[PDB]
Parts: C-alpha cells; structure tokens; sequence
RNA sequence: CAGAAUUCCGUGAAUCAUCGAAUCUUUGAACGCACAUUGCGCCUUUGGGUUCUACCAAAGGCAUGCCUGUUUGAGUGUCAUU
RNA sequence: GGACAUGGGUUAGUCGAUCCUAAGAGAUAGGGAAGCUCCGUAUGAAAGUUGCACGAUUUUUCGUGCCUCCUAUCGAAAGGG
RNA sequence: UUGACCUCAAAUCAGGUAGGACUACGCGCUGAACUUAAGCAUAUCAAUAAGCGCAGGAAAAGAAAAUAACCAUGAUUCCCUCAGUAACGGCGAGUGAAGCGGGAAAAGCUCAAAUUUGAAAUCUGGCAACAUUUCUUUUGUUGUCCGAGUUGUAAUUUCAA
C-alpha cells in the first residue's frame, strides 16, 4: 500500500525522510478522499498522526493527489461504471507504488 | 399451617419420568449369549465319557458368563433334553465346564451320539 | 430450612438498624383508597399487548 | 437514565444509604453458601459496563474470599534455606482476591465462560464479588456477533491463564515503560537466548 | 536377627493388583495404586520421572482410536458412500 | 492357596498358558528369529509377583 | 460364501433365519473338529464365521437405515446416527454462527467493500 | 506344512492396497453402589416356568457439578380479590 | 525326580466367601486451600423408607392426602452367622 | 380461599455441557538448593529445577491513560541495532533493560454510558411445514404458541468521534 512520508523525530534523524504508517485525516481531506473510502482502494488511515506544518500536509497531499491520478477503480458491476471508475481497465497490470511514488 | 414437630422435612413433588425427544441408540443390541454363545462344544475326554455311560450327564464346555439357569435353557433348546441337575466348574485354563444330567427318561448316549462326538 | 430463616431474620434486622432517610422514605406507601384511584386511571391506560 | 445515577451513586461508598445497604447485605451475604448464585446482579449498572447483558446465557454468582496475605503453607514455619527465604507470615499472593473469586466460580460453572468480575462489599474477613458467565453452548449466545468471541475454544477458562480483565491487571500487562518486563517469562526469553546465526 | 531369619516371616502383601494399570502397586491400606495414583481422578506422573513416562506414555499401548482420527483426517473426516 | 480370588485365578491361567514352548513351524518362517525365548518361566525359578 | 448383495434383497425374518442355520453348522463343525476331522472342513469353519458375519452386517445396514429413516427431518437424533468426527469439531461455532453479523456491520461491508484497482505506471 | 482348483478370460486369490459403512468383550476420566468380591441393588418393557406382587432370561436404563427451559412445590418474603 | 515332553484333573441351596458390624477407611452437607487437595461423616442440609385406606370397580396394593428421633458405603476366608 | 410476584427447592423432568490424555512450543501460580562470591549471611545460581492450574495450531500481545522533546513519531509481535550501554550491585562476585534507526508482516475494531416511547422495533425453546448437506450423519428459513426481557433485549453512536 502507499505511505505517508514523515520525518523521523529527534536531532539524530529528522534531517531524513522515511515512510509513515498512514495518511493523516487532515491529509485525506484535503485530498478529497472520504476516511471510509481510503481503504478500499488502498490508502492506509492514521488517525493518530497530526499535520503540525504546512509542509507535512502538503508533502502527502501530494503524494495522494499522485496515487488517485495513477490509480485504475474498477467498477463493482463488471462492465458498469460508475462514477469514480475507470472506463480502460483493460491495461491494468500489478505495479509497485515505489516505482511511481518514492520516497524522496 | 400448624405444625406439631419441630422438623421440616422436604414436601413431596411431582417427579416425572422421562420421555426423550429421541432414542439415544438407535438399533438395540441382539442378545448377547443367547444358545450358540452358552454351549462352546461337548468335551470328550476319557473322564466325560465315564460320566455319559454312569451316571447319565452329559460334558460341556459352556461360556465364562453362563450360569446354571442359562445352561439348563440352552440344553434344552439345542439339543431337546431335560437336565435335572447342572453342577458347573471353572477350570485352571480359565474356561467353564458343566456337569449336565439328564432325566432318567433320557439316555445320555443317545444324546451324545445324536450330537456327534462319540 | 435456611432460605426462611434468611427471609424473616432480614425482615427483623430492617426493623433494628435505623434506617438512613432516604431509605425510610419508601415503606411510607400510598393509603389504600388513593391506590384503588390510581390503578383505576393506570388500568385504563395500558399498553397494547401483543394481540393488540 | 438510571444508569448514571446508579454510576454516580455508587461512587459514594461512606454515605448513609451505602453504608446501611452494606451492613445489611454483608450480613445477607454471610448467612448463605460461600459460593451462591445471584438472581440477578447487585449492581445492574456496573455489570452491564462489564459486558454483562440481560438475557439467557448470562449468569451472576456471588461469592466470598478470605482476606489478607498468604502465609507460608510449610510445616512448622520450617523453610529449609538461606535466611532470604525463612519468611513465613508477612507474604503476599501475586494474584488479587478478585482473581481467585474468577477462578473459584469458574470451577463452580464448569460448563460456563467466565467474562469479568466486580467488588461488592467487604467486612474484616471477607471481600464479596460478583462474577459474570456466559453460556457458550446457548444458541443466545452463539448466534450473538458481540459476545460469539468467547465460544471459540482459544477462550476456555480465560481466567486461569490471567486473562479477563483482572488477570492482565495481576500480570503486568500494559503499554510502555512501566511494563518493560511485560509478560514475564516471554520477555526473560527473549533476553535470555544466546542468538548463534550462520555467520556466512 | 534382622537378616535371613527375619526374611522368613515376609508373607503379607502390601501391593495388589491395580484395576487401572495392572501393576502389582495397589497399596491394599492405602487403597492407592503407587504408580498410576488410581483411584484419582488424574494419572500420576512426575517430571523428575521422565524414564517413567515414557514407560506409560500415549504410544506404548494399542492407540485404536488414535490411528482411526488419524486416518479419517487425511481424507477431511468424511461421511456417506462412495 | 486354594482360597483364590477370580481375578487371580484368571491371571494364573494365563501364566500358565504362557509358559509354552512354540511350535517349530513357527521358528520355520523365512525371516524369523523365534527360534530361543527368554519367556520360559517356572515355579520355583521366576516368581510372578501377583 | 455367501453374496452379499443377494443377502440384501432379502427380508430381516428370513435373515434372522438363515443366521440361525449357519450357527448351527458351525456348531456341527466345531463339533467334528474336536472328535477329528479333515481339512475341508477346518478350511469350512473360518468360511462359515465370515457368512455369519456377513448376514449380521446385512442385517444391522437395513435396522441403521430404518432408523435414519425413522428420524428424517427430526432435531433430535440418536447419538450414533450423528456426526462422528472429533468432538471439538462439534462443538466448534458452525459457520452460519461464525457468519452473523450486526446491522452495523452488515452496513458497512454493504456501502465500503473492498474494491478492485490497479496502479498503472 | 498344508488345505482349498465348487476357479484363474474371474463382483475373485491375497496377513495385498486403500477406505466414506459397520462390529467394537472386561475396564479406564469411568457414570447405580462397590471391588484383595467377576460382590450387592433399583427402574421399564418383553418372554419363561401355576404365579398382576416371588423366581429366571433378554432388551433398554439409574453418577456428579453447572446452564437454558419444563413440571411440581415451599416460605408468620410482598400483595389483589373475595 | 517337585526336572523335561504329551495329555488328564478341582462338580456344593447345607464348606467358605457372599450378609453384619469392629478398630479403622471414606464419598455426601458445609467450611479451608493458589491448587494438588485438607477437614468433616444428621455435620449449622428442605439428607423419608416406613405407618394409615380417604378415591377403586369389587373382592384388591395405584393417585393426593395427613403424617413420624431413620439411614452412604467399604472394612473379618480365625469375631457375629 | 385462590391467584399474582419474589426468593428458594425437587425430579432418571426436555435439551446441553465439564472432567481424563498429549505439554516440544504457549499463559499463569508456587518455588528451592547444589553453585559463584576462592570463607559467608545480602547477592548469585534463578524470577531457574521440582510442585499446581489452563490453552491452541500456534499461544500470548495488540489498535496507546505509547513515544518523545523532533522539521516530530504513531496498535501488537519478531529480527538487527541500540548495548554488555543507562542503571543495579557486601558498587564485591556479578547483573543489566528502553526510546530512536533498519528490516519481516501489516488491519482494524466492539461495548457501557442517549427517550424507539406514535408503539421490544430484540432473543431462546416447543410444535408444524419447507429447504439444505463433506453428511438420511450437516446447516437453516417461515409460521404459530410459550418463555426471556422494561431491574432493558434491539437500532444510531464509541471521542479517530
Ligand atoms: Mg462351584
Ligand atoms: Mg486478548
Ligand atoms: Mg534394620
Ligand atoms: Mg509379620
Ligand atoms: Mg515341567
Ligand atoms: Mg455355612
Ligand atoms: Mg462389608
Ligand atoms: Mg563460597
Ligand atoms: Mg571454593
Ligand atoms: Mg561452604
Ligand atoms: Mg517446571
Ligand atoms: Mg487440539
Ligand atoms: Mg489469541
Ligand atoms: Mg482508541
Ligand atoms: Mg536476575
Ligand atoms: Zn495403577
């Protein structure tokens, strides 16, 4: 599943990046994807982490904003789509998030 | 309510018996040691056979769980004759032997002869 | 037996054992004449059974 | 509703009503088995906040424990050992007495599932306690989603493994730095195993 | 005394025959078997007797319906004809 | 001692019956080693101990 | 010996009957062994056991599937008609119990399933 | 070692393989009570021998704790109507 | 030959056991004990097999009845019988 | 006098259920001494052996009354590291964890506290019918009646709200 980006705390580490265990509420919201619906299509949830700047929001806002635009829903009723779907699913094939959304 | 002992005792209840919803086993067994079973074989050792031709009795040997009320049927069942007494004995091998006389209006030659073992 | 001598010697020991107000305000009932009124006007309105 | 009264009700414990209703219901308590099954609970309110439900395949019984420690049970105070270990009168049981009201009732109820506990009332010699059972082989029960759990057979006698709530409370169980020893023999294990690996 | 004169008056049993095990270790007072511990509801063992259990462990007797589980789970415990 | 119990008395028949030799047929089977057994008791020799 | 499947196109009576004589000729047998005999007849006594035991059987299949019978669609059955697998696995929570759920939840897996997607790169 | 050639171009040999139906003695947690006793009882039905009550036989039953429910009750526990 | 091999041999209403209780053992009630178990034996228990015909044709032991200080069992092949 | 309710009994009452075994691994209780300290009592051996209770295919733990003190992290478990470190210790002999970081695997939730009050909307059992089957051996559905339940069974909610 895709990760949230998150700095690890302490002097020691916080100059890196590393990934996180789940978006944050705030981060989903803005995002435009319902807490319930994350899941479903992927989008792991942490509703303890917190965005105390901007920059932590923004930096996983992106990286959701980037997932959806690569991300192929198929519709519940094979051959009925419906809104929030995709109409060419038939190039759909098993790909790693870490090949299109690194952590950097 | 006046009660002329010092004692209170139980009252009597109903008590129903039981009437199961179903049969715990489903087939009854056949009877175990019916006659096939109580009479093993005849025994025809040298001292069987003085008891046939003296004393009119007949030598079996009959089932571990066989007792002289179940012997006296099974004679009479198998092989048509009326014992009069039946004295029973457990022998050092572990098996039952029975002493079966027959009436004085049976001969227990005949009886041996008709079974097969003389 | 056990169970009656518990029921009547509980009785007794509520009789002994002052009772703190708020819960000598019960045993204090209404008479029987206000009862019979009352249960006349509950008995008019009772609840559907389940036939009903 | 009621429930928060009765809640708030019963946090005051040296009260007149309190303190009356105890005095009379010690002594109720004291005049029947050691071991009695309740009709219903004492306290309907925190029973309910411990799972318990009014319906069939939930049972209450009530039942006393000596009170105080543990003393040694070996012969004539005679421990055979170093002085550490000549102790004999001021030990504690590692288990709380509510534990032992579990384990007690639980073997009472052996066809039953034992689901939590309660205080009730306490005199210089006994403390009462009611504990809550569940039937797993009632169709009540079984068919339920929220207490189905405990059907399984990973839950039999959950409470001698130290498992209901006061179990893991007498265990040490919890989170972070004051429970470093944690489960205690899985956690003396694990730094106790001399790890060899391949070094190639 | 106390040697092979004493040895001569050695004809009381201790020990019977147990109906549990059939060891000759049912202490008669005692009405205990000193090795299976019958009439407890419980076998008795002891960790200190390893060697002991293994005399009398799950295995060292017929097994009959151990071996027909056995069987019965390889195929999913099936039931009916063929 | 004449005064048995059933139980004992079942037990020394077994014993007795034990203490049998085998028949050679028995030792005759290709791959057998029947041939000599240490189960031979006797009275006065190996006691039964009940 | 005898078939077993003619044995089954009889009637329990007649069965009962024919058991009947076959213990009785392997009394006759048993008898003649003792006061010698060939080995026809030797060979004659384990043949005349396994007819016994084949009628027994045959007589014992018809009275289990009378009784099956008897309680066909009935809740209470006799305990060895029931399931014999291991006693665990009858108490274990069948799987209608297992698969209950509460409207709450049922909700939820009704208007949130899991869906089907793909990453394309 | 035989025996079985009433079988061998066959629903048929075999201590064969496999296995979804059965049988499964006395026991054992072990369950009518016991047990250094094959000791001593009780219940239901069906049979035997003159026996609706004795005796014999067979079949089926009779342990404990606890749970849900049933029935029959107990209480100078609390009440309504006569 | 008490060794070895092959066979044979122990017959009960009246002799014992079985029944009874003894010192004692010991379930149950109930109380201890973390527990293995310990104490206890009408014990702080609603611990009932027995005594009556009131219904019942009609020549007899199934229904309520009102009743009353009952009792586990094991324990003797030399005690009792 | 009866009936209701409450509490308490009895039955070979209708239907269930527990015990015993296996203990490598698992969760607890109880609990030594040999030994080391060149003696020895605290200490160590050891929260070990023995003793007792209780499970499963794994168990236990688990969605923070958790970390931190950062630009913060984010249930649990396990591995590497932290680290023979901080610390404990006749500060003697000896003992000795944790947060971060990397990795394996990842998953999240349920109640109690709320007036459904224009309607106990909930549940068990009996009986009957109808389905169903690893299976005449399994598992349900509907109807009806009786019980449970207002001293509260359902439904929306569980603080992330
Ligand atoms: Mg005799
Ligand atoms: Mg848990
Ligand atoms: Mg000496
Ligand atoms: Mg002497
Ligand atoms: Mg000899
Ligand atoms: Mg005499
Ligand atoms: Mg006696
Ligand atoms: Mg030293
Ligand atoms: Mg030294
Ligand atoms: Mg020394
Ligand atoms: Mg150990
Ligand atoms: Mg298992
Ligand atoms: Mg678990
Ligand atoms: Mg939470
Ligand atoms: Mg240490
Ligand atoms: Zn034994």
């Amino acid at each position: 599943a895709i990760r949230p980006a998150v700095k690890p705390p302490t002097i020691r580490y916080n100059m890196k990046v590393r990934a996180g265990r789940g978006f944050t509420l705030e981060e989903l919201k803005a995002a435009g994807v319902s807490r319930r619906v994350a899941s479903t299509i992927g989008i792991p949830v942490d509703h303890r982490r917190r965005n105390r700047s901007e920059e932590s929001l923004q930096r996983n806002v992106e990286r959701i904003k980037v997932y959806l635009a690569h991300l192929i829903v198929f519709p519940r009723k094979a051959g009925q789509p419906k809104k929030g779907d995709a109409t060419d699913v038939s190039g759909a094939e098993q790909t790693d998030v870490a090949a299109v959304l690194p952590i950097t | 309510k006046v009660r002329t002992s010092t004692t209170f005792r139980r009252p009597k209840t109903l008590q129903l018996s039981r009437k199961p919803k179903y049969a715990r086993k489903s087939v009854a067994h056949a009877p175990r040691l019916d006659e096939y079973k109580i009479i093993v074989n005849p025994i025809n050792s040298e001292s069987a056979m003085k008891k046939i031709e003296d004393d009119n009795t007949l030598v079996f040997h009959v089932h571990l769980k066989a007792n002289k009320f179940t012997i006296k049927e099974a004679v009479r069942k198998l092989y048509s004759v009326e014992p009069v007494k039946i004295n029973t004995l457990i022998r050092p091998n572990g098996t039952k032997k029975a002493f079966v006389k027959l009436s004085a209006d049976a001969d227990a030659l005949d009886v041996a002869n008709r079974i097969g073992f003389l | 037996p056990e169970y009656i001598r518990l029921q009547r010697r509980r009785k007794i020991l509520n009789l002994r054992l002052k009772v703190p107000p708020a819960i000598a305000q019960f045993q204090k009932t209404l008479d029987k004449n206000t009862a019979t009124q009352v249960f006349k006007l509950l008995n008019k309105y009772r609840p559907e059974t389940a036939a009903e | 509703g009621a429930y928060k009264y009765l809640e708030e009700l019963a946090k005051k414990k040296q009260s007149d009503v309190n303190l009356f209703l105890s005095r009379v219901r010690a002594w109720e308590y004291r005049q029947m088995n050691v071991i009695h099954r309740a009709s219903r609970p004492s306290r309907p309110d925190k029973a309910r906040r411990l799972g318990y439900k009014a319906k069939q395949g939930y049972v209450i019984y009530r039942i006393r424990v000596r009170r105080g420690g543990r003393k040694r049970p070996v012969p004539k105070g005679q421990t055979y050992g170093k002085p550490v270990h000549q102790g004999v009168n001021h030990l504690k049981y590692q288990r709380s007495a509510r534990c032992t009201a579990e384990e007690r009732v639980g073997r009472y109820c052996s066809n039953l599932r034992v689901l939590n506990s309660y205080w009730v009332n306490q005199d210089a010699t006994y403390k009462f306690f009611e504990v809550i059972l569940v039937d797993p082989s009632h169709k009540a029960i079984r068919r339920d989603p929220r207490i189905n759990w405990i059907v399984n057979p990973v839950h039999k006698h959950r409470e001698s493994r130290g498992l209901t709530s006061i179990g893991k409370k007498s265990r040490g169980i919890g989170k972070g730095h004051r429970y470093n020893n944690s489960p205690q023999h899985a956690t003396w294990l694990r730094h106790n195993t001399l790890s060899l690996r391949r070094y190639r | 005394t106390k040697g092979t004169q004493s040895f001569g008056m050695r004809h009381n049993k201790s020990h019977t025959i147990c109906r549990r095990c059939g060891k000759r270790s049912f202490h008669i007072q005692k009405s205990t078997c000193a090795c299976c511990g019958y009439p407890a509801a419980k076998t008795r063992s002891y960790n200190w007797g390893a060697k002991a259990k293994r005399r009398r462990t799950t295995g060292t007797g017929r097994m009959s319906y151990l071996k027909k589980v056995h069987r019965s789970f390889k195929n999913g415990f099936r039931s009916g004809k063929p | 001692p004449s005064h048995k119990s059933f139980r004992t008395k079942q037990k020394l028949a077994k014993a007795a019956r034990q203490n049998r030799p085998i028949p050679q047929w028995i030792r005759l089977r290709t791959g057998n080693t029947v041939h000599y057994n240490m189960k031979r008791r006797h009275w006065r020799r190996t006691k039964l101990n009940i | 010996a005898l078939k077993t499947f003619e044995l089954r196109k009889q009637s329990q009576e007649n069965l009962a009957e024919q058991l009947q004589e076959l213990r009785q000729e392997l009394a006759s047998l048993r008898v003649q062994k003792i006061a010698g005999g060939s080995g026809s007849k030797l060979s004659k006594i384990k043949t005349t056991r396994k007819d016994i035991a084949r009628i027994l059987t045959v007589i014992n299949e018809s009275n289990r599937l009378a009784a099956r019978e008897a309680y066909k669609n009935k809740k209470y059955i006799p305990l060895d008609l029931r399931q014999k697998k291991t006693r665990a696995i009858r108490r274990a929570l069948t799987p209608y119990e297992q698969s209950r759920k509460t409207l709450k939840q049922i909700k939820k897996e009704r208007y949130f399933p899991l869906r089907k997607y793909a990453l394309k790169a």
